[PDB]
């Protein structure tokens, strides 16, 4: 396996490309409005 | 960081339990040559072997700690003898005695490693909270073989395996809170089994299958050749048939 | 994990069940040569073998646990004469007995390993849900041929092939649930099939090969060379055909 | 996955119905060597040969299961004569015979292997449903001469070749079902013609072309020399002349 | 096949580029409304 | 597939129909060395020789199958020196005749591949269907000289090149057929010629400019030295001429 | 920069504390060869190293400053030699010793060193503020066994591991504070444990593991050899039994 | 595809148009070396040298079509020597003659090869239609001295170049016709001059340069040596001041 | 293409107008390092030198060509000796003379280049139209330093450079003429100064430097060491001061 | 591009107007390894040396142009002594000298040359208008030390460094100036200091390093021994105290 430890988020370090699906994606899962 | 003893495995522990032989053989162990063919892939460097070039090294200390074998330095054998040639030196100016015989040798081999054998992960996500389990299971494969060295045969050829568990579990969550408002976080833990620990441990399950395979077959005897009882042996009686 | 044997495919099952000779043959593995020259693909590393380099060590294995041969150490041969030479410094301060004739040797290579021979896959996926079946089936190859040393001639040069079966079964989901809400998982696992184990399998099923074709030729005789009945060697005659 | 034999093509099944010589011709093939100079190409790796080093054993086959050639192990020779002087140390404490003489030789190479030669690949996909059939069509080539090592001329030089056919029927489908749904998926077959196996039936095409061509010119004569009449040797005389 | 696990989703740690597809592939296959 | 010969081009159709010489000229080849110093690029392997590394072993075949001369073993000598050795240590327990003299040999190089010399292509595609013709013509060249061994004397140096023409086909479509409506297709040939074809007939090419620059130089003579009327001689007389 | 000594672990501090042998034992370490056969991933260099390849030279400090062996050099020997043979031709225009005889040696190895063995991280980011603790547990071992150069036996060969903490603390916010104004900040601290200090530390633990393992085998003896009180050697007695 | 001689440029019609010397001259060339140190860039292979590695080969087609000189065979001299041997071997069971005695030879070099000297390209597109002429023109230069082996001297040491003119003529549109309709298309050329070709161009150029440069210092002396009227000798004097 | 000599600089139209000496003196050349150790940058090719490695071969013309020195083949020296032991075979079945005792040699260097030693580019473009003149300013450096090889001292030793002038002109238009029309135009020309010729000058700048330099300290005397007059030698007088 | 001399550093201009010895001291410089072991970065290729392998060159012209010491040729010295040879066969059909004593040398080497030491860079950019100072200052470092080889003892060590400045000077512009029209132009001007030059002038500073610090201890006397006034030798002794 020899696998290292990346992240999913760019936050912390991992992959940057996800971050245009990871934000977009709670962007799509968020139901929240203004109160 | 606590700098303990190697990590050893299960099969260390069937290992210094085995039974005492009618004195322990002088053995040798000269090169048990990394020849897997096979170098770590990306992100690691493509010159790093998968597993280390040091199986001869680690069968030495298999056969010391087993309570049976006496190995003798044949890795730096030239780097040995480049030392007895200064005692010749040294006296000539406690008489030097003569390298015991090791009428039986373990020539072997890392016969392989597959990366990603049986490998594979579930990956469960909700809305914001998720973790997967991605595990990549390898394998090492490695051949110890006795050779009675004044005649050359083979005695006991043994092919041991161990499956490399390299699992990882990562639990990352990515939810909106408040109207602009987000929290995120994500706890991974990949928790390589060392392929070193995984070369040591099956290596160590081969010289118990050395030892038991050399018992039937009447290459060498233990002390108390009538007992058949130890949950070492046996157990190892029981694994002789391969899956 | 739990370090058991390696696990030997079915045509070992059929190794061990051989019947006995008139007398285990010694025979002498050299090297049994990686020439396929077939390094593994990307994501491995480029200076990675695709198949192990150590079917010299891996035919030992298959000829002592057959039944039929002795094998006689001779890839780490420099490394087995320079213990003799020890014995030969050690005893003028048992006498050493000579090495083996080996009246025939199993010269041989892995002959070859073609990446995604019958390779392919099905994919399906409806609304969220979805699965793929993708296998990637490679094929080892390995000659093995039997040589009288004392004369030269080739006796029986057999090839065996082996597919390796490299299947990935990942069934991910994606699929909204409610108005911003989003549940996905992917349930992933590919059983790369070693191809460590596939050289040893197919060099296992070569040495039956050997001895098949190495009985119909008059080369050596079994004990009791009147049965033909057991379910090896018809099964092994069967497969004599190559498709 | 079943260990068979390698799976021959019918140009093996024209070279074990070729007629019986005069006693078989003792042979020798001491490196039918790999100077395509031809890597595989991305995405497998650069030190991977695209054609294996191994045409030196896999002739060995072809002369051996021909029923025309006794071969001689001249590929690990100095493997060979390693063994043969501990034999002069073990006798020395059946005498040993010397080697065949080999009379003629079989030197040779893998001469080309042009990657995607006659490549290509129809597409084709309307709304939603589609499938491609792209083939990429390699070629190796081998040479094969008969040299006479009395004199050093070489008898009977031919150059076959064996067309790879490296297809893949990939059908993939994606096309929305109802609003907000949508069905996908892709079946895909890619069936390389593994290099090996077209390396053996061009090199199997090619001892057919000694043995015709060795006919013809006199070199050598088969039992009963007046037939004329076998689908093997008036088929490979049909394809004679090269296209 | 010497074929590791990656996943298909870059949650995960698959390819993070097939992100830009994926959450629009359920953006367009939702049917899913308010309450 | 059908695994037939190399597809000999033109110029070995003239090869084959050259006049009888005065007995067959005994010919040594020993290394036509690949010294193009011309990798291939990109996407095939940077350590993938462009041309083949066995024109020592081509031109072996284009001297052989022309009826003009008797070519020698001089590729791998040392491979057949080392058969020889076996006959006087297998005699000494038919004599064996010595190598004959080869007065003239042909050294020589593949001095050049240049990639995409005359390349190109054109391209056309109105409103959905479209379809490029893109060619990449290379060009290799070999060197062949008939060397007078008794004198080290170049006779005959002459230098024959033939474009490789690489061509692709590939007709896609892209159109729109009603309202989300797409049908779409493409069906693409690449017709590369094989590089080692075009080794094979600029040889065979070469060994007629060998021959025919050979007889009006006195260097050796034909059967019937009084006609030149063949349409083989007569046509590389006019090629005699380079553009 | 204040270039103080190596910062030495707390096996360091167990190793000067030792008690002192009757008399310092000559001992000579030739080459603790790195045969881990692993170099560092990517960003670093594919030809460095993932260890150095110096423990050779850093174990002669593990055996010196414990007061209990007199190191001998060896890994220069023969740059030594060089220096001896000078002084040869210096006086003969003090006179010269000899070497000393270092009746046991310490040969071994870097036995393995796989990246990334117990990686992790745990993540947590709230509106803005942000931070995560990722630690990259690698795992060197190496091996230790003090040879008997008189008979060439291998006394105690014992196999030291320890875990390297390479662990990073970024705390990184990015929070608007007004409308249309942004405050950001990113503090982060990568403490790697340096491999060499790992290397250092386990091998000094090995170097006890050495004298421990030396003293209840009857191998030497220390002064005043009654006491077995010290919470060194009774510390790494109860780190004998390997997890 | 057409197999003609090679396209020689020019210079090798002012070459075969020399005048004849008093007996054309023995000489020998050895090794033209590629020493230019220059590969070829991307996307051709890094291994893939810029010009050809056989100006040792080509050289030798200069000088024997130049009716001047009888080169020798020295590049393959060992190659040759090994077939002396033989018939020392063969007529010891006509005589062996001895080797011309080349009393000037040609050395000489590659000297250089700059990518991309004076390149450059002009472009132009209205609407829809454009094309480009892009020429990348590199530059060759290769050195050929005539060395007087009796003594040592470097006879005539010249330096020519040529101009390798590797232009691109790409034509293509993309324009709209109608509403909703687009015709596009792009008819590309590109002609590489063949660095072969141009290493066998400005060698021809300096055996023209070795032979004029060769008259006016008495180095050797041609058939009527009081015309100096012929359009080679005078051109290539008003071509002897360097530009 | 016209194939031309070697595009020699100004310094070149000094080298031949220097002033004869009383007599040529024999001089050799061994090799001219390339001990740059510089490689070609991106996009060529990585194991590409910067320069040639062929400044023994471009000095030896600079020797020559300057009417000063007999220069002397001892690049290929190993190559020169091969013939000379030719001819101790042939005249043994005009004598031989021997080699030329050169007393001085211009052993040497090419000591260095810096790529983009002063580079820069100066931009402007306005609305549409718009150009660049964007030059690389390199630097060779060469050593040449005469050796009197009776005691090997050296005698002058000269350190010539020259910038290499590698500038590019793009005037590249993108403008838009009517409502949804566009012209756009690339005129594009980077004379990149051969490294070739720029070694060629440098080094004829150091013949010139070495003879200058050759002659205030009295290490040979040119004819009519009276006059110091030339406008070769006072100009490479007033250049011998270095900026 | 006019070809000068090096453009040597201020440090040469001290190194000329050096006081005389009394006669100048017979040198050798054999080999100053480039042992900094590193190579240039991207853009740069990998195997490109960031100095250059040249410094056994380089310092020859700093100790020649001193006016203190008569270099020896030792770099080539293989190459100086087949000269020799030559002469020893020509005269054998001046006398020759030997080569003198040279009871100095200065054996050394490039001690380092790490990247990027105080690199750094000012950027600033208003509408429109914008400019940055981008100074890379790289670090060489060289060891120089006179050797008494009649004793081996090293005389002076010192070690010289220099800050190579490459700065570049970006001056670009992106303004808009009408509506719909845009003025941009980039003057760019880097300007690398010459790695071969400072690896020049840090030489030529230690050879005044050398000499200052040869004053004092006694190891060699200069002519008129009574000044210490020049400023050269003040300036480097109050330079004697490293920052």
């Amino acid at each position: 396996g020899t696998m290292t430890f990346q992240f999913r988020n760019p936050n912390f370090g991992g992959n940057p490309n996800n971050g245009a699906f990871l934000l977009n994606s709670a962007q799509a899962q968020n139901s929240y409005k203004d109160p | 960081a606590r700098p303990t003893l190697m990590p050893r495995a299960q099969s260390y522990k069937d290992l210094t339990h085995l039974p005492a032989p009618t004195g322990k053989i002088f053995v040798s162990v000269y090169n048990i040559q990394d020849e897997t063919g096979q170098f770590k892939p990306y992100p690691a460097s493509n010159f790093s072997t998968a597993v280390p070039q040091s199986a001869t090294a680690m069968l030495v200390t298999a056969l010391k700690d087993s309570r049976w074998f006496i190995p003798l330095e044949r890795q730096g054998l030239q780097n040995l003898l480049n030392e007895r040639k200064i005692i010749r030196a040294a006296q000539e100016n406690i008489p030097l005695q003569s390298l015991t015989a090791a009428n039986i040798m373990v020539e072997g081999s890392i016969i392989g490693y597959e990366s990603n054998v049986k490998s594979g992960g579930v990956g469960a996500r909700y809305f914001g909270i998720g973790a997967d389990t991605q595990y990549q299971l390898d394998q090492i494969a490695v051949n110890l073989r006795v050779v009675n060295v004044s005649t050359g045969e083979i005695l006991s050829s043994v092919n041991t395996s161990k499956t490399i568990l390299s699992y990882e579990v990562q639990a990352g969550v990515f939810r909106f809170i408040d109207y602009q408002r987000l929290l995120e976080g994500e706890v991974g833990y990949t928790s390589n089994e060392p392929v070193m620990l995984c070369l040591m441990s099956a290596i160590e399950t081969g010289v118990i299958f050395l030892i038991n395979d050399g018992i039937d077959r009447g290459l060498w005897d233990l002390q108390n050749k009538a007992e058949r009882q130890n949950d070492i042996l046996v157990k190892y009686r029981h694994m002789s048939v391969p899956p």
